[PDB]
């Protein structure tokens, strides 16, 4: 019942063509990244504090010096990836910037499809595909995928409409 | 690399600054004329 | 009116930009002195 | 803003998105030219009398929920400078039978145009795959004729020209844009109406 | 001066109403009695006919498959063969299926 | 009718004078068929100046 | 000799069918007896595309163009009767074969002009009075040029002529009087020239080879822009059977 | 005039990544 | 391409106006400790 | 043609503004044809000239 509503916008508010929700993405993608990047640096650059190999143990819940090594961390992924953290304190708090911000985004997005206010077309393409039959250009092609969603799914989609698409009315490929 | 000598600071007091933005403004109230032409 | 356009920057920038050079410098002077 | 209030004229700022939900300003109309016959008048006569106003509500043009985030300007430069009212236009098939067409659901940014009768049967339509229309004008000889407005007692009879004017029925009511004054590319628009509630609504 | 798509013009004259022997492709004549399989390959294989009747003429017919066209040549029709509708073994496979 | 001047061409003039006067595109600058600038046509020398 | 995983990438199966320098034969036409082609083979080799008038009325030419796609341009398989109709003269009716092939080729310029090379319906005839085909014989003849693109065809926005769209679906308050020429498909045809000139021949066999020139026209796109002019120069093989 | 916008920004994108990487604060150890 | 004609400016200051912002505070940092 | 199109005023670099901005397509337009040399005669038969 979510699926459909994923669907839906793609359909009739062609959101993943939303500045918005592309930020939206680019955050919950890049948290993601930040909380999987950062678990395994900690992870390997772990000083030993045990004599095993289930290094969890190793960990004194109780206070005092670092568990990993923040100066060698710094180090490896400035020389493999030319920047690097080197502030707890910050890399902590972007942390929760990324994630939270995006989602933020994707929210002030939303509330404009509210008002069907949606960021559905690039004028500037369609004027020249009006004119120029051989302009073409993956934009213009989703359209048509969005053509499609709607035609085909409106009618049991949206019942209280009473809508009769004939056959005959059914945007449809060559073939299929 | 290490300290390079030759080496000043740079300044610009409120006159200079007041003088630029006149001298900025007004070449731009005057030109902006013939670039819209 | 049938205007210039780029003039609506080349207007925009012959003013922004250098006028921008200038408060840079003064600020930065200003600092000298902890002052902003 | 977005739903009704005396605070909200809509003459001040547009008209409501759910006036057009529940063809509110389509009723009155037909509940005034409906009238007008009681009292014994040609259908053209009754039409007439609508006001170009009333009119002029009743086209999705006016719906703030059509629209978009970009697309920057008044409503003028969508759809272009409503000059008039075309008038009313009623669509018949070859038998006379009078067929309605199916409107726009602020929603859908591209509808189908389907002509049904009385009680909804799909009677004519424009075909996508004609290898097998069944309903096609021309195939069952839609025309198309006006009342009130200027295009007043005129026919056309022309499968082209029925088509044209019944894509713009989808619309609602059907008027005469300028869209040379403004330069206008023929997309609509929201109105203030839409843009104030946006703003304030994503502010908050 | 006026741009015109055949095709919808075309469902103006008899195609759009019967089954055009020049140009309605093969596969309309699976909605009448014994008449797709072997006759629909006869008619649209015989070039266009200049009218009705002149199906009844096609080469070795048998007096069997000769009363029957008579008896549907009543859902049959003629037009002027339309190019868009017959180039491209159109009237074979015109890309439609369910 | 139509040469680099009336299109306010400023820099092509200057790589016409010693020599570059094609393109990768296959055309010449004084309008031959389909002839090939080694690799110095006017993309190559813009190309290795970017360079 | 050559079989399949012999030409497969070899990309031989374009080129068509040789005769060692050992032709100049002549084949005997009987005139008693009922001669057919069993494979004509037409096998493109230069395009030419006779650049837009300038407007400036000053014979435009034919340029050589840059072949876009790849080594797809071959016509075979064409077969049909060599009818042997009165004063000697020999006259091709081309029956069935893979007549046609849909060649883009880009210009000098920057265009990209797509053409449908064929020779659909082709009769060629040949010189009155043709005993025993030799290098003095050719056939020259009309043909159908049917249209790059199908009726069902449909364009990036949608529009097509046996289906799709009616108009410029995404600008619908819009002035649909100018759009009129893109928003209306129509589905062109027209008549195509060549000439086969035989150059070799196989007395024996009965295979004839030469070399082909005709002149057609390119896709006008549903007709939303002027077709250019195309000339095809190539090589054609032929076996003749009783 | 669009594109020349583009490939500015991202000309700017690459200048910075070569500035950020190669003209940082060194990060020494306190 | 029929482009939005205050694009080239929508952009042009949307990057220069913040953008600056920074070099200002920026550079004024630096200098108070006689930097630049 | 060619020969004709330089004995035109305007491709006279002497033409031309300092703020007319572009190339001098902007200007009379784009060069698509001779119109041929034209011969102006009175009532008389007399051929003039313009100045
Ligand atoms: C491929 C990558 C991709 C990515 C990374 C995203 C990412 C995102 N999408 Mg997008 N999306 C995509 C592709 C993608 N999408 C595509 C292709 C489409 C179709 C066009 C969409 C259509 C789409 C829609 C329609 C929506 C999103 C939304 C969102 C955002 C989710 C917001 C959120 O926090 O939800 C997490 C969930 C919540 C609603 C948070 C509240 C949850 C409560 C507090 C939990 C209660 C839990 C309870 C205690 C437990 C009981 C459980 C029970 C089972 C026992 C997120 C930024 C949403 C958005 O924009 O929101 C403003 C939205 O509505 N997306
Ligand atoms: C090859 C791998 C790949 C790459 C490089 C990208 C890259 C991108 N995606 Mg895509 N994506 C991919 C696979 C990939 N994607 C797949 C398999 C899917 C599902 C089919 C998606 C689905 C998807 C969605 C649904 C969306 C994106 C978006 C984006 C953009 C922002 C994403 C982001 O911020 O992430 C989180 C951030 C990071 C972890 C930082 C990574 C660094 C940046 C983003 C990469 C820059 C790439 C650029 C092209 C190269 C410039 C370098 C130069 C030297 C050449 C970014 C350009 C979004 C978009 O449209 O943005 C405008 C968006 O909404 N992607
Ligand atoms: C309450 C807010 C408000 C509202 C509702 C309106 C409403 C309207 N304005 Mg007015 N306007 C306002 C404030 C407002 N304006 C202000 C403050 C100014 C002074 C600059 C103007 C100047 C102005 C002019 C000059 C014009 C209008 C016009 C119009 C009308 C056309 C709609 C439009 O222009 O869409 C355009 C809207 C947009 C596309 C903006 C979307 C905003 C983007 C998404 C923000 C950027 C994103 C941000 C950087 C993200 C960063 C994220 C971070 C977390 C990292 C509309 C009735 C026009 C008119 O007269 O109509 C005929 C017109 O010409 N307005
Ligand atoms: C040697 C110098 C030079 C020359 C002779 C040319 C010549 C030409 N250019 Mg190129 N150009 C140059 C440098 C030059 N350019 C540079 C450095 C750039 C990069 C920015 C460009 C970018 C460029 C573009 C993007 C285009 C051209 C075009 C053209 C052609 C049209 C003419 C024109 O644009 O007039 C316009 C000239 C002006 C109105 C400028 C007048 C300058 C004012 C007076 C200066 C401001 C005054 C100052 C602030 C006073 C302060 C006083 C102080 C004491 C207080 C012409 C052939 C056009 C083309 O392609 O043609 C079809 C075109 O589109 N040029
Ligand atoms: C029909 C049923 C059949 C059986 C079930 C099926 C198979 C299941 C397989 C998975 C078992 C993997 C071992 C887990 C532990 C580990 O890695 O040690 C490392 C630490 C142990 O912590 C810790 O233990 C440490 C000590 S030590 O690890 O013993 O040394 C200690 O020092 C530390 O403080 C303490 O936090 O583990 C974790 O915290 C990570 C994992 C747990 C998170 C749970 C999320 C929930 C979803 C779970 C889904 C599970 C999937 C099941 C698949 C079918
Ligand atoms: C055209 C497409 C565009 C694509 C855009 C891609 C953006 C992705 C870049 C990653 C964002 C940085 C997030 C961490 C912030 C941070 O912490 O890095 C900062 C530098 O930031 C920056 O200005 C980073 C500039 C981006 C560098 C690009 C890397 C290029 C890869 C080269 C491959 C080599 C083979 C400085 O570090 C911080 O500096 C201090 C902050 O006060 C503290 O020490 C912190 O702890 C921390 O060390
Ligand atoms: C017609 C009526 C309208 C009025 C016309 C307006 C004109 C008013 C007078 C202003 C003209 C005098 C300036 C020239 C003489 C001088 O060099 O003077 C400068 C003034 O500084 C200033 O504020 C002038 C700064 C000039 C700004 C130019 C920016 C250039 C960078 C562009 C970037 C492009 C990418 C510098 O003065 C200096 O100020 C101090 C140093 O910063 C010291 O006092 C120096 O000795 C010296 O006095
Ligand atoms: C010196 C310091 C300045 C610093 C400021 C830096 C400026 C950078 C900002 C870039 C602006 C991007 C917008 C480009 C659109 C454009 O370009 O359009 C304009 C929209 O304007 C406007 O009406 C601007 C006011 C917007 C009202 C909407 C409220 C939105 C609130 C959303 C909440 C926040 C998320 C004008 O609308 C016009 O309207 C018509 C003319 O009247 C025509 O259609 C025009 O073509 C045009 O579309
Ligand atoms: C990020 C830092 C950037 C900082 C820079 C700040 C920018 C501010 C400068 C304002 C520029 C004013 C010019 C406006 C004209 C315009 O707008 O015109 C342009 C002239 O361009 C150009 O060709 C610019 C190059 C000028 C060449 C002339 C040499 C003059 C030397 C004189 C000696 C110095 C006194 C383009 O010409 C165009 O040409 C055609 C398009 O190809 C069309 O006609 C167009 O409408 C248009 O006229
Ligand atoms: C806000 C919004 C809309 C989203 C922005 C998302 C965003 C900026 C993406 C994250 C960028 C990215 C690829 C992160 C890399 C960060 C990085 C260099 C981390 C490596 C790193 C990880 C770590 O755990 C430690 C201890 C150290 C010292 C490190 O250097
Ligand atoms: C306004 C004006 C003016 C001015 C202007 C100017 C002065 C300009 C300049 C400009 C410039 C000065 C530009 C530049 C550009 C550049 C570029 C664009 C570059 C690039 C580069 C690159 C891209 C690189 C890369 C690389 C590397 C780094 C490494 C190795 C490899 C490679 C090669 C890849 C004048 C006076 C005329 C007049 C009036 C107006
Ligand atoms: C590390 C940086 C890496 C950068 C890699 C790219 C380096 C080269 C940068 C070239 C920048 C300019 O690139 C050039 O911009 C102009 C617009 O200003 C474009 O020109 C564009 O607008 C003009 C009108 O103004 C149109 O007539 C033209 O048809 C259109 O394509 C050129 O087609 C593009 O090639």
């Amino acid at each position: 019942a979510i699926f459909r509503f994923l669907l839906f916008f793609q359909g009739f508010h062609n959101w993943t063509l939303n500045p918005f929700h592309m930020m939206g993405v680019a955050g919950v993608l890049g948290g993601a990244l930040l909380c999987a990047i950062h678990g395994a640096t900690v992870e390997n650059t772990l000083f030993q504090d045990g004599e095993g190999a289930s290094t969890f143990r190793a960990f004194n819940p109780t206070q005092a010096e670092e568990t990993y090594s923040m100066v060698t961390a710094n180090r490896f992924w400035s020389q493999i990836f030319g920047i690097a953290f080197s502030n707890k304190r910050w890399l902590h708090f972007f942390m929760l910037f990324v994630p939270v911000t995006g989602l933020w985004m994707s929210a002030i997005g939303v509330v404009g499809l509210a008002l069907n206010l949606r960021s559905y077309d690039f004028i500037s393409q369609e004027i020249r595909a009006a004119e120029d039959p051989e302009f073409e250009t993956f934009y213009t092609k989703n359209l048509l995928l969005n053509e499609g969603i709607r035609a085909w799914m409106a009618p049991q989609d949206q019942p209280h409409e009473n809508f009769v698409f004939p056959e005959e009315v059914l945007p449809r490929g060559n073939a299929l | 690399m290490e300290p390079n000598p030759n080496r000043q600071p740079v300044e610009l007091n409120r006159t200079s600054l007041y003088l630029g933005l006149l001298l900025i403004l007004v070449l731009a109230l005057l030109f902006s004329s013939y670039f819209f032409n | 009116m049938e205007v210039n356009q780029l003039g609506l920057i080349a207007t925009a920038l012959f003013v922004l930009v250098p006028s921008v050079f200038l408060i840079i410098l003064y600020v930065q002077t200003e600092s000298q002195q902890k002052s902003s | 803003m977005w739903y009704g209030s005396a605070t909200t004229p809509i003459e001040l700022f547009g008209p409501t998105r759910y006036q057009w939900d529940s063809s509110y300003f389509q009723q009155e109309i037909n509940r005034r030219v409906q009238a007008s016959l009681a009292s014994g008048a040609t259908l053209e006569e009754a039409w007439s009398a609508i006001p170009e106003k009333l009119a002029f509500y009743d086209y999705i043009g006016n719906n703030p929920a059509k629209g978009g985030l970009f697309r920057t300007g008044p409503m003028n430069k969508g759809d272009g400078i409503a000059q008039a009212w075309k008038g009313h236009a009623v669509f018949r098939n070859k038998e006379g039978e009078e067929l309605f067409v199916r409107r726009m659901p602020a929603f859908f940014e591209s509808f189908p145009v389907i002509l049904t009768d009385k009680n909804g049967v799909v009677k004519a339509d424009i075909p996508f795959r004609r290898a097998e229309s069944k309903y096609s004008f021309e195939q069952q000889g839609v025309t198309v004729s006006f009342y009130g407005g200027e295009l007043n007692g005129q026919t056309f009879t022309d499968p082209p020209t029925v088509k044209s004017y019944a894509r713009k029925a989808i619309f609602g009511e059907i008027f005469e844009f300028d869209t040379e004054t403004l330069n206008s590319d023929g997309i609509f628009r929201t109105s203030p109406r839409g843009w104030f509630t946006f703003a304030h609504a994503v502010f908050a | 001066e006026e741009l015109v798509n055949v095709v919808d013009e075309k469902l103006g004259t008899a195609y759009g109403e019967k089954i055009d022997l020049n140009n309605t492709n093969i596969a309309a004549f699976i909605q009448y009695r014994g008449l797709y399989p072997t006759l629909a390959k006869l008619i649209v294989k015989n070039a266009p006919y200049e009218s009705v009747e002149d199906v009844l003429n096609i080469p070795g017919l048998t007096e069997r498959q000769k009363q029957i066209l008579r008896e549907n040549l009543e859902h049959f029709t003629v037009t002027e063969v339309e190019t868009a509708l017959v180039e491209g073994g159109d009237r074979y496979n015109n890309g439609l299926y369910k | 009718l139509n040469p680099m001047w009336r299109q306010g061409m400023f820099v092509l003039p200057f790589m016409a004078r010693l020599g570059v006067t094609g393109s990768w595109s296959g055309w010449s600058i004084t309008g031959e068929t389909g002839i090939d600038p080694g690799f110095w046509s006017f993309e190559g020398v813009a190309l290795a100046h970017i360079v | 000799t050559l079989t399949y995983d012999d030409i497969v990438g070899t990309g031989l199966a374009n080129k068509c069918p040789t005769l060692d320098d050992t032709a100049r034969g002549a084949y005997p036409i009987d005139s008693s007896q009922t001669y057919r082609i069993a494979r004509l083979c037409l096998q493109p080799t230069t395009f030419l595309v006779k650049e837009e008038p300038k407007n400036k009325r000053q014979e435009a030419e034919f340029v050589p163009t840059k072949l876009v796609t790849r080594e797809t341009t071959s016509l075979d398989q064409i077969q049909g009767e060599l009818k042997v109709n009165s004063d000697g003269s020999l006259t091709f009716v081309e029956e069935d074969g893979i007549d046609f092939q849909p060649v883009t080729v880009q210009m000098a310029g920057g265009e990209r002009i797509p053409l449908l090379f064929t020779v659909k319906n082709l009769v060629a005839s040949t010189q009155p009075n043709v005993t025993s085909i030799t290098t003095s014989t050719d056939f020259k003849g009309e043909f159908n040029v049917p249209s790059y693109r199908t009726a069902n065809f449909l364009d990036p926005k949608g529009r097509g002529l046996a289906s799709g769209y009616d108009s410029a679906i995404a600008l619908p308050q819009a002035k649909e009087e100018e759009l009129a020429r893109a928003n209306v498909k129509r589905f062109s045809l027209t008549k195509g020239q060549i000439s086969l000139n035989v150059a070799k021949v196989d007395g024996r066999t009965g295979e004839i080879a030469g070399t082909f020139e005709s002149e057609q026209l390119s896709d006008d796109d549903m007709g939303a822009h002027e077709p250019h002019e195309v000339k095809i120069q190539g090589v054609f093989y032929a076996s003749i059977e009783p | 005039m669009e594109t020349i916008t583009y490939v500015f920004i991202f000309a700017c994108i690459i200048a910075l990544f070569f500035f950020a990487i190669f003209f940082r604060e060194p990060p020494r150890i306190t």
